[PDB]
């Protein structure tokens, strides 16, 4: 995927040369983001279950409507649908956050997704919402470094559904 | 001969690319395409297909 | 092309699964050892002319049937594409020590390289022979403490090692 | 009630479902067919021309470096992928390039 | 691409005469229900997405494997791929319709695409599950006899599942 | 020139994108080497006059024979240009360790210079010689990382020539 | 593209002298603050869809003419043109602020966009009070200390608005 | 624009040779029933005001969420911009049934559609249910072959719109 290494080692390849300088300075730079962006992971990770609860509660909030019948999130099988969802969503963050680089999140999120969306009439702003709450959540669950990290994918995710 | 026709893309053309599609990147409106006497006239053919208006034509 | 990252990324991805603790903390000790990594990966690349010229001068100096008229180096086209050859599997295994997977010389590097031999009428058994003398003559430079902090980078030589038997076993 | 089983397998089983979303459902699992992403173009071989290797645009003014590696990858395509001699190198063709 | 009538005219081509009467009566008869024809291609037309929506809403119940992580339908990318070649298979089986043949179907959609789908590593079988799915709600509005003068269209029915059926067979 | 900042903002502008984590990650690598990559250029512009001096000196040991008359080192004027050319790749040198990349010698050095050589009949392995003496005498003059930054770029130089 | 380290280097190469002190103490002073301007430059990327909504909302309620039949912005096609444009000049200006030297948006696009507006028919001065009103909006978010370490970003906010002012200026 | 006409010309010019019987006889069959073409928009044009009016309200009956304060329906101005834009697609409905061709559709609504949907968050929905009110009052306005005539057109933007 799309990451610091791989875009190094792609765009030093299709130029037929070797690894200069300034690509084995952003290696480096990569290499020493390693550590926040593993213990965000971390947090992330350690803190799923309640953070993805949390956010489809939040969905539910500010979108209300839904839950009614003959719309999308009636029934168990919908809002178990949603929770997958979101799920799926910080999984990809997590996996941006260990490769530090929004390549996991292009291919398996980003790539694709407004024809989906579009395909079953999946509203992005609840996608929003949802990663919005996790952004309030993570401001509480990360500080310094691993803060700006996290928040960092979770804004590049929010800003390609948007 | 060479020509130099010197072309400015205008509604037309922005129609026709807000319908296909920028299978290649957004570039400038105006710009001077050099060719020989023998694809002039496929050239021009083109141009005004696509909808390209030419700001003139110079010969050298 | 993948990284280890990725590799592991997509290893948990198939579990459908967050990465475990363990995983991350292997993930954060190759990425603790990258500068060791990144002054290897210098090695290779600041010294491959070196690398290259002593190879192919051991190489011709064992294998003088290949620049004999008739040989698959004889005219300087031949002889050219040979060391184009050998700095193109010397670069690659420079990016597959940087990322840490050897998916680069798979996916790229070898991809149709036995094929093209084959077609051409290359003997692979040379090939093999100069991908291991480029080997030989990178552990040199690998191993050289001039100018880098001291350390353990014994873990590197393995990588590396692998990484040219790789492209030495799937050339041959 | 003594315990049942040792402490370490309660929190081998524990980090092992902590790591999926919803532990382990019917709903969730895996699929048996294990295919990655990019399992297509990895097992064909076309995962760099086709995904990863970017398109190589060229406008009026540029610097030296996008003009060297325009070059290349024009070389690399046009050309096939065999081996074009210096002695080859089409040098008036790219200085009005 | 030939249409009906370019397929009559290359057989009487073949062994190299005039159109008999009883071939001009079939092609006047094609052109006088071409317009129960055409309404049958805007069936097609007007109610795609609600088509392809319920073939893939059908089909990933039956099968889940497709969308669960390691699935040829998991990610948005393979999602949107999928939806996209039922959008493609829909298209020309409207488009032989018009024509009144399947040389467009066979000749511009199907005729590489098991071999593409076979190197990709999609399930063909269940690409042609998707094609029948998608068949059977194209029946449901192609039937619907409101907005139309009603009146007898069984050949047609009958003729877009024979280019359906083609597609699926084609396909697996 | 072909600088970290300069590789950010050509690889996210060519896909029309806005700037992501990786390109910021390989930019703060960049900010971050920066201080010995100023340190390394603050030492090699105080000794220029000796590094200069030593080089052609060491040019000279190498290949006596280019002294002898009728050869290239014969005369004041050659040796004028002798020791020019090697303040010139020392120069772009402390321009690439400022600018952080290897833009600056690429473009005034290497672009051109195996033609240039082939043409005025100038022997790239003196110039390697001389940067060989360079490099030892940055080991005396430097210590650290700046070291390895000089390194690389001295390095970068040499094989260009090679 | 031209940055600020390039810049002094390209000075320092007209003269033919090597960078003189001063010029490498600006520098490095460039480089410390080069972690805010990361900052900055995350918050005008982060909120680009947010800075773009409000700028046009803020413009389409000043400018009902845009809008109504007949204007430069009326069908979808040409609103879709407009958002499009101010979302270069936005992405421009973040990459100017990122090099610090706005050699990047100079060359690139301003010097054919006065060419461009005028064949088109747009009005330059709305043009111009949209990148005014992106300023304003992306002005809030670079003020927003919030989830970033407090401190003096002042350098940072002067240089953001020369790189709008002057792309407007361009324009208009 | 693509009328019929306009594509029987293109093609024409595209393969370069003069206006053949299946080209000019095609132009017939758009000249043929041009006239249920015409009487559609004319029936359109003068029922115009209850159309719009009616489809506000059932967008509002099927979204009723969206009239509550907070969002796209409140305030009078969004009612009366609601009403404006279900009012550009029955005028470019209208274009389309006079021209004989989708093309003053596909270059006033379609083209562009969604980028602007998206930056200003304008559920497609909302005008898929008003085109689809409208749709049902052209079958009770329109009869014979000109009601399919509109319907296909009204079709051709719901289509759009998804
Ligand atoms: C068909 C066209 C063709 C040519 C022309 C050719 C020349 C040629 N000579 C070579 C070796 C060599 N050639 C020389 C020639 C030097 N010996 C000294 O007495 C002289 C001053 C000078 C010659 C005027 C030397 C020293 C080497 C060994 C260089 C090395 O091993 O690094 C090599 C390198 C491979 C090898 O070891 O054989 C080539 C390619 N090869 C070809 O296929
Ligand atoms: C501009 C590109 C760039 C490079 C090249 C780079 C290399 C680099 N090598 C380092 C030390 C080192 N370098 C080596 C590697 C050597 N040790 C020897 O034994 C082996 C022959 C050889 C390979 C195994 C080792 C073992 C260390 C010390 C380990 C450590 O730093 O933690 C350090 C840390 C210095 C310290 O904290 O003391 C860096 C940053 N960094 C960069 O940003
Ligand atoms: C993915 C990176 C990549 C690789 C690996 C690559 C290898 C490669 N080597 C080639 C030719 C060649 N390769 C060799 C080298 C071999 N023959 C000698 O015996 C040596 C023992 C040995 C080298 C160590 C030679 C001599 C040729 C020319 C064959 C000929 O012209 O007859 C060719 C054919 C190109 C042409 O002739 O136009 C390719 C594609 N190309 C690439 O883009
Ligand atoms: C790898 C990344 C990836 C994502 C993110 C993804 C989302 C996704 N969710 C889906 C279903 C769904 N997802 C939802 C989500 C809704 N449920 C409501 O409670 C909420 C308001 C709301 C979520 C915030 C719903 C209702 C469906 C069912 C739609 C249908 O009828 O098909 C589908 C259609 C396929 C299926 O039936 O499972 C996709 C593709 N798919 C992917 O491959
Ligand atoms: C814009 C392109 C176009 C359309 C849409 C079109 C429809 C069309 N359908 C017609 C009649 C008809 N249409 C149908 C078809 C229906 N019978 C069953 O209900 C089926 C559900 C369905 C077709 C599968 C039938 C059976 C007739 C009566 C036979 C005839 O008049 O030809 C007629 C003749 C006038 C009339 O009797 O009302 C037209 C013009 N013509 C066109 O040029
Ligand atoms: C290098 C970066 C770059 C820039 C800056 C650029 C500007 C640009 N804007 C264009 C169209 C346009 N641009 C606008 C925007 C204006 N209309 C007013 O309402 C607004 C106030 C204002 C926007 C802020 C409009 C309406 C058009 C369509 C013109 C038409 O179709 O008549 C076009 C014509 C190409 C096309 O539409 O496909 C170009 C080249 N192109 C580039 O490649
Ligand atoms: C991957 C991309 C990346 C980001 C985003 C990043 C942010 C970053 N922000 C920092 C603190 C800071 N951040 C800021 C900027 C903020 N302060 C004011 O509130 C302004 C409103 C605002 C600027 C828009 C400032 C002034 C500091 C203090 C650093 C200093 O000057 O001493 C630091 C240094 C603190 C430390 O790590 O010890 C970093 C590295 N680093 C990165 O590698
Ligand atoms: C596929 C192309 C095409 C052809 C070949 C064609 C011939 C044609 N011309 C017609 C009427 C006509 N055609 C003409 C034109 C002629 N009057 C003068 O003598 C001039 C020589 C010439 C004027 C340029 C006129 C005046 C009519 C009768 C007007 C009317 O229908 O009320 C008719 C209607 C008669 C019927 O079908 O019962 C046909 C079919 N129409 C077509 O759409
Ligand atoms: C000629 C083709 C054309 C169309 C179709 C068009 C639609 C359109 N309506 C808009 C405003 C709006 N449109 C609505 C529509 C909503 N109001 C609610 O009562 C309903 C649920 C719903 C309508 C069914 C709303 C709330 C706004 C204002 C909010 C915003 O700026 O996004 C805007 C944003 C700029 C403006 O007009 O002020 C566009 C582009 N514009 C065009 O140039």
């Amino acid at each position: 995927s799309r990451t610091v290494i791989t875009e190094v080692i792609a765009t030093a390849d299709s130029q037929g040369r070797f690894l200069n300088s300034t690509e084995l300075q952003a290696a480096f730079g990569r290499f020493e983001r390693a550590v926040p962006a593993i213990e965000a992971a971390r947090a992330l990770t350690k803190n799923q279950d309640a953070l993805v609860k949390g956010a489809v509660q939040a969905v539910f909030k500010k979108f209300p409507y839904v839950t009614q019948p003959g719309e999308k999130g009636y029934g168990d099988s919908n809002q178990a649908k949603c929770a997958r969802d979101i799920g799926y969503y910080l999984r990809f963050i997590t996996y941006s956050l260990v490769a530090s680089g929004t390549g996991p999140l292009d291919d398996y999120v980003i790539a694709g997704l407004r024809e989906v969306n579009r395909a079953f009439n999946l509203n992005p702003l609840w996608y929003i919402e949802a990663l919005n709450y996790i952004k309030g959540e993570t401001g509480k669950l990360l500080s310094g470094q691993s803060k700006t990290e996290a928040l960092l994918y979770i804004d590049h995710a929010i800003n390609a559904l948007s | 001969r060479i020509y130099k026709i010197t072309v400015s893309e205008a509604g037309a053309y922005a129609t026709n690319k807000h319908r296909t599609g920028y299978r290649a990147p957004i570039r400038q409106s105006n710009y001077t395409l050099t060719v020989p006497y023998d694809r002039f006239l496929p050239e021009m053919i083109r141009l005004h297909q696509s909808g390209a208006k030419i700001v003139n034509v110079t010969s050298v | 092309m993948n990284d280890v990252f990725t590799r592991a990324i997509a290893q948990a991805d198939l579990k459908g699964s967050f990465l475990l603790e363990s995983d991350l903390d292997k993930l954060a000790s190759f990425a603790k050892e990258g500068v060791k990594r990144l002054d290897a990966v210098a090695a290779l690349t600041n010294n491959a002319p070196a690398i290259i010229s002593d190879a192919a001068h051991k190489l011709f100096a064992e294998q003088q049937e290949l620049i004999q008229p008739g040989g698959n180096a004889y005219p300087h086209r031949r002889m050219a594409a040979c060391l184009r050859d050998m700095e193109i599997i010397l670069r690659y295994v420079s990016y597959a020590l940087l990322a840490g997977d050897a998916s680069v010389l798979d996916d790229r590097c070898l991809n149709g390289l036995r094929e093209t031999y084959n077609a051409l009428g290359t003997p692979t058994q040379s090939v093999a022979r100069a991908v291991q003398l480029m080997k030989d003559a990178a552990m040199v430079h690998l191993k050289s403490t001039a100018n880098v902090t001291v350390g353990d980078c014994s873990s590197l030589y393995s990588e590396a090692a692998t990484y040219f038997d790789k492209a030495a076993a799937s050339i041959a | 009630m003594p315990a049942v089983v040792a402490d370490q397998y309660l929190a081998m089983a524990k980090e092992l479902a902590a790591s999926r979303f919803g532990g382990f459902t019917k709903e969730n699992i895996p699929s048996p067919m294990a295919q990655p992403e990019s399992y297509g173009r990895d097992r064909l071989g076309i995962a760099a021309v086709a995904t990863e290797n970017p398109k190589v645009t060229l406008r009026a003014p540029f610097t030296s470096e996008e003009f060297q590696g325009a070059l290349y990858a024009i070389y690399r395509h046009i050309f096939g992928n065999t081996y074009v001699m210096e002695s080859e190198r089409p040098t008036t063709a790219e200085s009005q390039l």
